[PDB]
């Protein structure tokens, strides 16, 4: 068969799934230490006290 | 147990301060007893999470 002029250009792409904003949590500024040293923390500030 | 141990010892001076009413020194070892059973169970604490972290 005889093709016409191309309508349309196109090619082949990479799909991902799209990302989040990951909105910050309200609480995040306690992220750069974990949960656990946290507790410590409270736990050695009585001792100390 | 450390802890367990020295809660038990600080109990036993209370007791003990009701009969010998005329010794502050057992009331201070209670005391004494029950701020190195709070220290045992903060080691103890810190080497449970440090173990289950493998
Ligand atoms: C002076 C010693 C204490 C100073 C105040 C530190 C405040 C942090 C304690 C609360 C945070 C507890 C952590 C739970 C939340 C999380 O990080 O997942």
């Amino acid at each position: 068969i005889d093709f016409s002029k191309p309508f349309m250009s196109l090619g082949i792409s990479i799909m991902i799934k799209k990302p989040q904003k990951s909105k910050p949590g309200v609480f995040s500024f306690l992220d750069p230490l974990a949960y656990e040293i946290w507790m410590c923390i409270v736990f050695a500030y009585i001792g100390v006290s | 147990i450390l802890s367990v141990i020295l809660l038990f010892m600080g109990g036993l001076c209370i007791a003990a301060s009701e009969f010998y009413k005329t010794r502050h020194n057992i009331i201070l070892s209670a005391g004494i007893f029950f701020v190195s059973a709070g220290l045992s169970n903060i080691i103890g604490i810190i080497v449970y999470i440090s173990a289950n972290a493998g």
